[PDB]
């Protein structure tokens, strides 16, 4: 999972 | 009543901004999926009847002249007004391509003031971004 | 006069200060929560209780997964501000  | 009026001859405007690919200046990684979710909008606003109009990595500036002159138009057949921002952020700010631009800019074209055709309409804005860097663990149920 | 801050709804991923996640396919968990919560429910539901049940899906059905334990095993929780003064239908 990525971070915005 | 104690609903607004959707009644209008258009449901009114959808404004989405993806953002995906960010200048090496920002230093921000390719927002991959992000184009799921602008397609997957595009279509669930079009089943709620609205004028989707998409629009991909745009800088700063682009950013507020594209909501100024959104702003300037005449929605007075329109029923209401969205737009979905899709990019990265922090608190109270949301990205351009080339670097931030504070939240506030963007939804003051909108203030009832500002925009006579949309006084007392509903404005809603969609903010898919970061906050800040705060990582929430949860709690076990 | 109403105010001219009045009639605007602000529908954030996250709770102030945090991360927001997304699924590098899926796409990012709010607007996949959203899109589906307005498809099977704009018909039936006032939007702030359609916002409601995607607090509750992006709460209770999503939790990352990463090789890098900062931001493995993360909760998400988005925030509703509403500034609306009337109710919101989409049909």
């Amino acid at each position: 999972i990525e971070p915005d | 009543d104690n609903s607004y009026k959707m009644d209008y001859p258009e449901m009114g405007l959808c404004i989405i901004i993806n953002n995906k690919n960010f200048h090496k200046s920002t230093g921000m990684t390719s927002r991959s999926g992000t184009d799921v979710d602008a397609a997957n909008l595009r279509e669930t606003f079009r089943n709620l009847k609205y004028e989707v109009r998409n629009k991909n990595d745009l800088t700063r500036e682009e950013i507020v002249e594209l909501m100024r002159d959104v702003s300037k138009e005449d929605h007075s057949k329109r029923s209401s007004f969205v737009c979905v921002l899709l990019s990265h952020g922090e608190e109270g700010i949301i990205f351009g391509t080339n670097g931030p631009v504070d939240l506030k800019k963007i939804t003051n074209f909108f203030r009832g003031d500002r925009c006579r055709s949309l006084t007392g309409k509903p404005k809603l804005f969609i903010i898919q971004a970061c906050r800040g860097t705060e990582l929430d663990c949860g709690i076990e149920t | 006069k109403i105010p001219v801050e009045a009639d605007f709804l602000y529908a954030y991923s996250t709770a102030p200060g945090y991360y927001s996640w997304r699924n590098s396919k899926d796409g990012s968990w709010f607007i996949q929560s959203l899109c589906a919560m307005l498809k099977q429910y704009a018909d039936k539901l006032e939007f702030m209780h359609i916002l409601t049940r995607v607090n509750r899906k992006v709460a209770t059905e999503f939790e990352s997964f990463s090789f890098d334990a900062t931001f493995h095993a993360k909760k998400q929780i988005p925030c509703i501000v509403s500034m609306l003064t009337k109710e919101l239908y989409f049909y």
